[PDB]
DNA sequence: ACTCTCGATG
RNA sequence: AUCGAGAG
């Protein structure tokens, strides 16, 4: 669907971190490893939380209803 | 359950308080009962979480492809090299008391899946509903308000255990219990009675 | 036909099943508001004043126990033995 | 009062597959007739191959344990180690030959002497120092 | 068969059941919605008339309350569509359909119902949540587990019903089991790992966790125990707090390998006046054995002690382990380097083994055994070969385990997981079998297109030699997913079968009783068994005893 | 002063990373826990939907709407809307905020929580504001719009309890550890070969004296110094966690002490 | 094989003697032949044995077969349950199978046997040959829906 | 989805056993249990 | 251009297949599996992969070679049982009944073959945060 | 994502589920039982 | 379904007092108290607390079942000490401690940057 | 040696040496009549038939022979005074005790034991995974196989 | 030759 | 009513 607004594991706020992750993995070329440590996600819950997150709603917006 | 046949119930929910807690501060997301693991032997689950840690850590993406190279040797050594124990194990503490805990715990990131088997949907209570129409027996389905089927075998428990009274509530009065009229001559239900 | 009151071969002490019978014939009798014939001494639930009532043998029945050839012998409940 | 007393030589320390207790293998420096096997503590107090420990059995110093307040309290003992225990088992190797059983919550004791005041009693304190 | 010897009935339940540390034994966790579907028909009495009263004041939807109101004339209250349901003034012979409240006999089953354990007697307790929560030692007896397995609940209609659910079908009456003249339930799972670590030697504890877990105990005398050590800190085995929960009078002694009543290894259990003198509690003494101490507790203090027992070790146990925990990882399955290097070359030697063999069988020197063939004589080498390669790795990897183990500390413990399951996780699984025989050719003379023909080698046949921490090769996959694949199929077929011979010895055995002079007789009144057993014994009052006049020589006999 | 010690290692705005000196291990977790769950929080409670033509769910909206961080300073002079004498809720107890979004260019139109407009009226109580830590300034990404969907919604917040609902939850993950040498030994490591080389060396170890293997075990000792790291959300300063977690456990231990001074009565 | 002895001093000591194992079956005419104990010889074929020494050894070796099945798994199953087996097909007087050319041949009650496989077939040629049921039969009264004569039920209750 | 829409059916001597010619055919793992086990398989 | 050929069980009988690529060339790790020398030359043909002896159910499987084969059958078995996003359109559909997780993950721990499977677009699970200790006894 | 291959009758999404039998037109010998008066059959599904 | 409310975790119910005095009826001088919508973060504390106080004898909190918030809590102190005052004295001391330990952060909070 | 028997004399020696704690350096208030005649009368009262006729008498003591021997194994007077050192009030409360354990152990004439017995057998076939064995050997044992698949001979 | 739960089509 | 899929 679209980015979770907080962290289950722990409870840190992660939807606002998501555009500038994508920019981070194709404006400054970086890999999602340094990308997701630049967000300030340390803890590898957060980390897995927008790193293993899909974007569906990109592909739900194809429609014309 | 995971994604290797390890399926299961949940038997009760705890808040992060409650919950046990690494030096992080990391609450697990999930608890499993280690017994569920060398009766059945799947490694690959915990292969699975160790893979899962590293590649989380790191944020590559974890192959976990079939036939490859890839052995739980190289993997420690990659999550050792990010500052864990090779083994997956983590010192965590108890969020009750929040004293340690003796043995350490095997904790990381897993694969899991939601089946489509709900409590909701599956939980049924019926004290007198509808009957049929040829046998005046309970109907059949929890979507109809049914009964539940007093088996054969379960019969034959209630005789195993002696309870006779219990069987014959089951089968009568729990079930379809019929007055009839028998003649005392042929012993038929040719009996005409015109009651009142 | 019938037994003498002597000679008869049964267990002089009380099976688990006539106990189980006869305490629920009893607490089916005290849950309809019938007498009690021991002091209830705050006990409610007619199950348990049937158990009392037992451990007092102040129970009014009698076993009928039926031999497979169509003999039976009798057994008061005052008479027969609760170890159990 | 008092039901033992006497000073051992530590013959053989093994931790059979622990790490908090160590089975201790001692004998009498007095009577050529009395050995002692005993479960230690060696976290608490630690002993070492060829130590020479006193050792005494006490019958007091039942009721709740209070803690050791404050005190200003009676402990009879100014020991380094003290544990209490129950006999179960008096074996009579030969008629000049005693031994008895003591189960300290599990570190168990054999006591192999001759001359005993030792009876089938829950009272089995056992006190070691230096 | 499906409206006469069995049919639909009413008040009935069924739902998902879950475990629950914190239920006695012979409860049952019913939830809430239940309880306000299923009642129960109670006459008005002068004991009961206020409570009742209050119940159809609460009405349905709140519990407790009730559904119906029955009168003189028969006719049926509807509590909950009435115009007077506020208003009523029970009159006594009324009754009253009230829900289900707590410590109500209802019968629990669980499908297939195999034997009698399968239907027993619970108490009620209704708590939230919608799943059917059950004691843990209560698992064996319906062969039940929490992945996803369903139960249901009958509720009985009468006082004289209810006390046969309640005298006869009780749980604590069904802990010593008839068919094996020994104990069905035990502990299990978390409680015996637990148990397990509780009573080692190096496992003591200090005041405050010792006096937590003394309060646990709901049988407690309040009374501290005496520490077993003194000074220089006061301290706690674990033995001796676990004591508590073991009744007095109780008394166990058993011997295993080297118990000399110093036991220099822990083993055996030596249990003085429910005190625990010596020994490591596990499967063997706590478990469900036949001169377990359930066993003896059960015939000596009785079922209500015994069950009450149940929730005591449990609470004790689960309340230490939770403050210990206790877990299990990839690293419990890696064997030391030189460990898998004496593994590797085991299976070497052992390769090597059945290469000479298969050259000598293909020189024609192999002589035939007496009533079977070259090719069988050879195959039976091979796999006897492989086979004691699988063990000798196996066996050296579990030398080489722990005792900090985990898995290790399960097989120990008695809770999950045997020898064979180190040996195929650290090891090697070993060989592949379908119908007794190893890979057969598939194709014309060889098992895969991978191979060549005529190919006998291990590893043709299907031979395992990497473990599951290694990884199996393709090869190795599909035999071994063949394998499997059998394993399946003929568990099917076996509780197919199976399913058909319980209803057939069900039915065949069904109308036979002991008759009121010991006498095994049937509907025709045909003696089956003059005296029942042989001996006119119940078998649950039975416990395997030695007969010390039958051995020893006659000298020792006369002294 | 002269009770239990604080020593602050780092400070910010969003962490606290300090040594609790002088303290016994329950008060050390169950400040721990009240800081988790017991701190009262503004948070989204009620959501009224007008039209919703996005993509998502409507109750699907209102979720990640609970869990938007919003401004909770002065949530203390703020009022539990089931202790309020008022109708469902009013602006001594709630905080009504509306969300009117509708796609305008024929790009994707995201709808951040910045878009969230304060309606009620907070009468000078720094309240209700959703918390931007975001560079940009957007906020939380709550939902896309195409290109004629609209979202047109309202939010009634209200003060809450962590322990009622996670989205109430004022800090993140709250680092904890203690004894970082086991001198204490309450954790019996697991290994293959050597303990040491194979577990991971603590930073707190810098902080403390490594055990002397002359020395032998100190059975004496007690749990006196913690190592703790707090971080906060941003409704709540850490510093402010912290202190109303310290506050909210003395309150309720305040509140058992007051009533047992009422269980006095006759 | 191994094998217990008691020894002339007392105690049992392993004596270890050499067996015969067979694949193949006809005891009419190996018990028979010089050189072999004629009194331990065995099959597993408890129909042989019923039909060579008798009913009792059949009984025997009929029990010793269903024990030896259900301890070869590693469980165990009190003596008096599969005795209580083994003796009702064995007091018939030959070998009654336990399926529906066994048992279900017997002269009990009609409903009853009609409560296993063949139903209809049963209850036809009992009313052809005008049987009568004593009603004494447990699954007889569960069709009745009457309280059986089943443990609680095996007697009856008076007032005196 | 797709694995039902890749699916074998068979009618009615071990015809279960996963036999050796379906390597590469079909999926020696995925397939029902209880009682369609060997019989459905999938490609 | 004669590079990948079609062949049935029929004729796959008198074919030698090589299982890996690197079976066609003329101090170890210990840690690796042990894997059977090549004793045969004559090879006509060589398998793809290996891993393509899977179906679709079986290929979301994690380290399938790690476990007990009746493991990979019954998580083959569950594995359609699991929530997610069956389609993208599931809101213009109007299914008998449907169900859609609300936040899907893209599993940590993937397979080669996933990437065919559409599956890392269309997951069926979370990735939990999982521990395996014994705690309460729940 | 939709792979298609099924079809759509009354609304419902159908799917023909691959049929297997045995292959027509070979020739396979077969051993007979012991009781069996033949002990070998070579026979043939001519399609 | 069959859930709970949350709020049943903190607020009281109808007619549901904080705190249940009853008199321990084995050892004598020792009482068992029922603490209603409190969890360990409250018991474990006071718990711990009653054992600073060297005057008393026993002191153990439980709670029989995690679907309910509430805890038992038995105390037990010598004679010529009722175990109320000892609970009085251990919770005041907690109030104390947490005081100077929140003057302690602020005053050590007053001294930081960023 | 080891055989399932009903009444667990073990533990009721080993309840006596601990109600009345005896000690094993005393000399017991016993007698040979008492020991003697006390086990000899003891083995009267062990009923499990109650008929007056000499049919059921034998059948009774057919019925009883082996907890008798095990009886009279474990209390026979140099086990009783030297082994266990019982005293008078001891032995006799062993007695009354045994007794009491054995009227306990008789079946309860009601007890649908075919049923139980079918269930007894049946249930355990079910947790079941060179001749047949296993379910197929059970199959054939019901079925009364006219034609086994492993027919043996052993011959000694 | 065990209980459940849904769907479909007449 | 039948059939199909699934749960222990
Ligand atoms: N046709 C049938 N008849 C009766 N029961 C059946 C059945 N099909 C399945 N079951 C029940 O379903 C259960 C399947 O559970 P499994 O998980 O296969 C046991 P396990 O995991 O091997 O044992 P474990 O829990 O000891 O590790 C069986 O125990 C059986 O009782
Ligand atoms: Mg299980
Ligand atoms: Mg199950
Ligand atoms: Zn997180
Ligand atoms: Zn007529
Ligand atoms: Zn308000």
């Amino acid at each position: 669907m679209i980015v979770p607004v907080r962290c289950f594991s722990c409870g840190k706020v992660v939807g606002d971190k998501w555009e500038s992750y994508l920019n981070l993995l194709q404006e400054d070329e970086l890999d999602e490893g340094t990308a997701l440590s630049r967000l300030g996600l340390k803890r590898y819950c957060c980390r897995r939380m927008i790193l293993t997150h899909v974007d569906l709603i990109e592909k739900f917006l194809r429609y014309n209803p | 359950a995971s994604r290797h046949g390890q399926k299961g119930t949940i038997g009760i929910t705890y808040r992060r308080e409650d919950m046990p807690f690494t030096a992080e501060g990391i609450v697990p997301d999930l608890i499993i009962n280690p017994h569920a693991i060398p009766s059945r032997m799947t490694v690959a689950h915990l292969i699975e979480c160790l893979l899962s840690k590293v590649a989380a850590l790191s944020g590559n993406e974890g192959d976990a492809s079939p036939f490859t190279d890839i052995t739980v040797e190289g993997i420690s050594k990659l999550l050792r090299e990010h500052g864990y124990q090779s083994r997956g194990f983590e010192v965590m503490y108890n969020g009750h008391t929040g004293k340690k805990l003796m043995a350490q715990i095997f904790f990381g990131p897993t694969y899991y899946q939601r089946l489509r088997h709900m409590v909701d949907d599956k939980i049924h209570a019926r004290a007198r509903g509808p009957m049929q129409v040829l046998t005046r027996q309970p109907v059949e389905g929890r979507s109809r308000d049914g009964g539940l089927r007093f088996g054969e075998m379960e019969r034959d428990c209630m005789i195993a255990h002696g309870a006779a009274s219990f069987l014959k509530e089951r089968l009568m009065e729990a079930s379809d219990a019929f007055r009839v009229h028998i003649c005392g001559i042929c012993g038929l239900m040719t009996v005409i009675a015109k009651l009142n | 036909k019938a037994i003498p009151k002597d000679q008869r071969a049964t267990t002089p002490y009380m099976t688990k099943y006539e106990r189980a019978r006869i305490l629920g014939t009893r607490a089916l009798q005290i849950s309809m508001n019938a007498p009690v014939f021991v002091d209830l001494e705050g006990e409610t639930d007619p199950l348990r004043i049937a158990m009392k009532e037992l451990a007092e043998k102040k129970i009014p029945l009698v076993i009928r126990r039926y031999l497979p050839d169509g003999s039976f012998e009798d057994w008061s409940v005052e008479e027969l033995i609760v170890d159990l | 009062n008092t039901l033992f007393d006497d000073i051992f030589q530590v013959s053989e320390v093994d931790p059979g597959r622990y790490n908090k207790v160590c089975r201790i293998e001692a004998a009498s420096t007095t009577q050529d007739q009395c050995k002692l096997t005993l479960d230690i503590n060696v976290e608490l107090f630690p002993v070492a191959a060829q130590d020479s420990l006193t050792v005494t059995i006490a019958s007091s110093l039942t009721r709740s344990w209070r803690p050791p307040q404050a005190g200003d309290r009676s402990l009879a003992d100014d020991y380094d180690y003290v544990m209490y225990g129950t006999a179960y088992k008096f074996e009579e190797v030969s008629k000049d030959l005693i031994a008895v059983y003591y189960s300290f919550g599990g570190l168990l004791m054999r006591l192999e002497g001759n001359y005993l005041n030792n009876l089938k009693q829950e009272n089995a304190y056992l006190l070691i120092r230096r | 068969r499906g409206n006469l010897m069995g049919k639909r009935v009413d008040f009935s339940a069924r739902t998902v059941i879950s475990g629950d540390p914190n239920l006695e034994l012979d409860q049952v966790g019913v939830p809430k919605s239940i309880a306000k579907t299923l009642t129960y028909p109670e006459v008005v009495t002068p004991y009961n008339i206020d409570r009742l009263t209050q119940l159809v004041r609460n009405g349905p939807n709140e519990h407790p309350g009730a559904k119906y109101v029955i009168r003189d004339s028969g006719d049926r209250i509807d509590l909950r569509y009435s115009k007077r349901a506020g208003d009523i003034q029970l009159q006594y012979g009324w009754k009253v359909e009230r829900h289900i409240m707590d410590n109500d006999p209802v019968l629990f089953n669980r499908q297939p119902s195999l034997h009698k354990m399968s239907m027993m007697a619970h108490r009620v307790k209704v708590i939230p949540y919608s799943t059917f929560r059950l004691n843990l030692s209560v698992t064996s007896p319906y062969n039940a587990d929490f992945d996803g397995d369903e139960m249901n609940l009958h509720v009985p209609q009468s006082e004289e019903t209810r006390a046969e659910l309640s005298q006869l079908c009780a749980v604590p009456l069904q802990i010593v089991s008839p068919q094996s003249n020994k104990p069905c339930m035990g502990i299990v799972q978390d409680t015996l790992c637990g148990i397990r670590k509780l009573t080692l030697r190096d496992t003591f504890i200090e005041l405050d966790q010792v006096l937590n877990m003394l309060y646990w105990v709901p049988d407690w005398d309040g009374v501290i125990p005496t520490p077993a050590i003194i000074k220089p800190k006061p301290l706690w085995s674990g033995k001796q707090i676990l004591s508590v929960a073991i009744p007095n009078g109780i008394h166990l002694q058993r011997f295993d390998e080297g118990t000399t009543l110093l036991s220099p290894k822990d083993n055996g259990m030596l249990i003085i006046d429910g005190q625990i003198i010596f020994g490591v509690v596990e499967k063997k003494t706590v478990g469900s054995s036949n001169g377990g101490l359930i066993h003896v507790v059960t015939r000596e203090k009785g079922p209500q002690v015994c069950a009450k027992l149940f929730g005591n070790i449990q609470k004790v146990v689960n309340f230490w382990l939770l403050h210990n925990g206790f877990s299990t990882g990839i690293g419990d399955t890696i064997a030391d380097g030189p460990t898998m290097r004496e593994i590797t070359e085991t299976i070497a030697e052992a390769k090597k083994k059945v290469l000479d063999v298969t050259k000598e069988a293909q020189a024609n020197l192999l002589t035939a055994k007496h009533g079977m063939t070259l090719r069988e004589s050879f195959e039976d080498n091979v796999v006897r070969f492989l086979n004691e390669a699988r063990d000798k790795a196996g066996r050296l990897a579990e030398v080489n385990l722990k005792d900090l183990n985990n898995v290790k500390q399960m097989v120990m413990a008695g809770s999950k997981g045997s020898f064979i399951n180190i040996a195929q996780m650290s090891a090697c699984v070993g060989q592949q079998s379908v119908e007794g025989k190893r890979i057969a050719f598939g194709f014309v003379d060889r098992t895969l297109p991978h191979f060549s023909k005529d190919d006998y080698s291990p590893e043709s046949k299907g031979f395992v030699e990497n473990s599951y921490l290694r990884g199996l090769t393709p090869q190795e996959f599909f035999f071994h997913a063949m394998g499997g694949r059998e394993g399946l199929i003929d568990t099917a077929v076996k509780t197919a079968e199976t399913g058909y011979i319980q209803r057939r010895l069900v039915k065949a055995l069904e109308d036979i009783m002991v008759h009121y002079d010991n006498t095994t007789r049937n509907s025709l009144g045909n003696v089956i068994q003059f005296i029942y057993g042989e001996d006119g014994m119940d078998a649950a009052h039975i416990e395997k005893q030695s007969l010390d006049t039958i051995g020893g020589s006659d000298a020792a006999f006369e002294k | 002063e002269e009770g239990p010690q604080v020593k602050i290692r780092e400070a910010s705005k969003d962490n606290v990373d300090f040594i609790l000196s002088n303290v016994d291990l329950a008060m050390a977790n169950s400040l721990r826990r009240v800081m988790i769950a017991e701190i009262p929080t503004l948070a989204i409670d009620s959501v009224e939907v007008e039209t919703n033509t996005t993509v998502l769910a409507d109750e699907f909206i209102a979720h990640r709407l609970g869990l938007i961080p919003l401004q909770s300073m002065d949530i203390e002079q703020l009022e539990y809307s089931r202790d309020c004498f008022c109708e469902d809720h009013c602006d001594k107890c709630s905080v009504v905020l509306t969300l009117q979004a509708f796609g305008e260019s024929e790009s994707t139109t995201n709808v951040y929580s910045k878009d969230l407009v304060i309606v009620s009226n907070l009468m000078g109580r720094n309240i209700g504001h959703p918390i931007i830590q975001d560079k940009e300034g957007n906020g939380v990404l709550i939902c896309k719009l195409r290109k004629g969907q609209e979202l047109k919604l309202t939010c009634v917040a209200k003060k809450g309890i962590a322990k009622e609902h996670a989205k109430w939850g004022p800090a993140a993950a709250i680092e904890f550890e203690y004894d970082p040498w086991n001198k204490l030994k309450h954790t019996d490591y697991w290994y293959e070969q050597d303990s040491a080389k194979e577990w991971p060396q603590s930073k707190n170890c810098e902080y403390e004296d490594p055990p002397n293997e002359g020395d032998p075990f100190d059975y004496k000792a007690q749990a006196d110094t913690f190592y703790m790291n707090v971080e906060s959300v941003g409704s709540i300063p850490v510093d402010q966690v912290v202190v109303r977690g310290i506050d909210t456990l003395q309150k309720k231990v305040a509140s058992i002490l007051l009533a047992l001074t009422q269980m006095d009565q006759d | 094989y191994d094998r217990k002895v008691p020894s002339p001093t007392g105690e049992y000591v392993k004596e270890p003697e050499w067996v015969l194992e067979t694949d193949g079956v006809n005891l009419s005419e190996v018990m028979t032949v010089p050189g072999i104990d004629p009194t331990r010889i065995y099959t597993n074929s408890f129909i042989d044995i019923m039909e060579v020494l008798g009913i009792e050894a059949g009984r025997a070796a009929l029990y010793k077969e269903v024990y030896n099945v259900i301890a070869s798994d590693g469980s165990y199953v009190n003596y008096r349950h599969m005795a209580l087996l083994v003796d009702v097909m064995t007091t018939q007087g030959g070998l009654t199978s336990v399926t529906r050319h066994g048992f279900n041949r017997s002269n009990t009650g009609a409903l009853m046997r009609c409560s296993f496989e063949e139903t209809v077939e049963i209850l036809f040629e009992a009313g052809a040959s005008a049987e009568l049921d004593d009603c004494r039969g447990v699954s007889e009264n569960v069709i009745l829906g009457q309280m059986a004569p089943i443990g609680t039920g095996a007697f009856d209750v008076m007032i005196d | 989805t797709l694995s039902h829409l890749r699916r074998t059916n068979t009618p009615i001597a071990k015809p279960r056993q996963l036999h050796n010619t379906h390597w590469g055919l079909v999926c020696p793992a995925e397939t029902p249990e209880g009682q369609a086990c060997g019989l459905v398989k999938n490609l | 251009e004669g590079l990948v050929e079609y062949i049935d069980a029929e004729e796959e009988e008198s074919i030698l297949i090589a299982m890996q690529p690197e079976d066609l060339e003329p101090d170890v790790d210990p840690a690796k599996r042990i894997r059977v020398s090549h004793h045969a030359t004559t090879f006509t043909h060589c398998e793809i992969h290996p891993s393509m002896i899977l179906g679709v159910a079986a290929s979301i499987i994690p380290f399938p070679d790690h476990n007990q084969s009746p493991r990979n059958t019954y998580q083959s078995a569950m594995g359609k049982q699991a929530m997610g996003v069956f389609l993208t359109n599931y809101n213009v559909r109007m299914d008998t009944m449907a169900n859609i997780l609300y936040y899907p993950q893209k599993p940590l721990g993937t397979t080669r073959a996933m990437e065919y499977l559409k599956f890392r677009e269309l997951p069926a699970g979370q990735n939990a945060i999982v521990a395996i200790a014994c705690y309460s006894g729940y | 994502f939709d792979m298609g291959g099924y079809f759509i009758i009354n609304g419902s999404e159908k799917v023909l589920i691959a049929q297997e039998r045995s292959a027509g037109n070979i020739v396979q010998v077969f051993k007979k039982a012991a009781p069996s008066p033949i002990s070998h059959v070579a026979e043939i599904r001519s399609a | 379904m069959n859930a709970p409310d949350r709020f049943e975790l903190f607020l009281l119910g109808e007619g549901e007092s904080k705190l249940k005095i009853d008199p321990d009826t084995k050892a004598p001088n020792a009482v068992v108290i029922t603490f209603e919508k409190e969890d360990h973060t409250l018991g474990n504390l006071i718990r711990a607390e009653l054992l600073n106080d060297r005057k008393v004898l026993f002191a153990a909190y439980k709670v029989e079942h995690p679907f309910f918030a509430r805890f038992k809590l038995r105390i037990q102190t010598t004679e010529g000490y009722d175990p109320k005052d000892a609970l009085k004295n251990a919770c005041n001391s907690i109030i104390n401690k947490l005081g100077a330990l929140k003057t302690n952060f602020e005053t050590e909070w007053n001294l930081q940057t960023l | 040696a080891n055989w399932p028997l009903p009444v667990n004399i073990r533990r009721i020696i080993q309840n006596a040496q601990q109600t009345f704690h005896i000690d094993h350096t005393k000399p017991s208030d016993l007698t040979i009549k008492d020991i003697v005649l006390g086990v000899k009368d003891l083995q009267e009262n062990l009923l499990v038939l109650r008929g007056k006729n000499e049919i059921i008498q034998n059948a009774q003591r057919d019925a009883v022979t082996l907890f008798c021997c095990l009886l009279r194994s474990r209390l026979a007077t140099r086990r009783v005074l030297q082994e266990y050192r019982l005293t008078k009030q001891a032995f006799d409360w062993v007695l009354s005790n045994i007794e009491a354990q054995f009227l306990r152990s008789v079946v309860h004439p009601g007890e649908m034991v075919g049923v139980l017995a079918a269930q007894s057998i049946g249930e355990p076939a079910t947790q079941m995974t060179k001749v047949t064995s296993g379910v197929p050997r059970l199959k054939e044992i019901l079925n009364v196989a006219k034609n086994m698949k492993t027919p043996s001979l052993t011959v000694y």
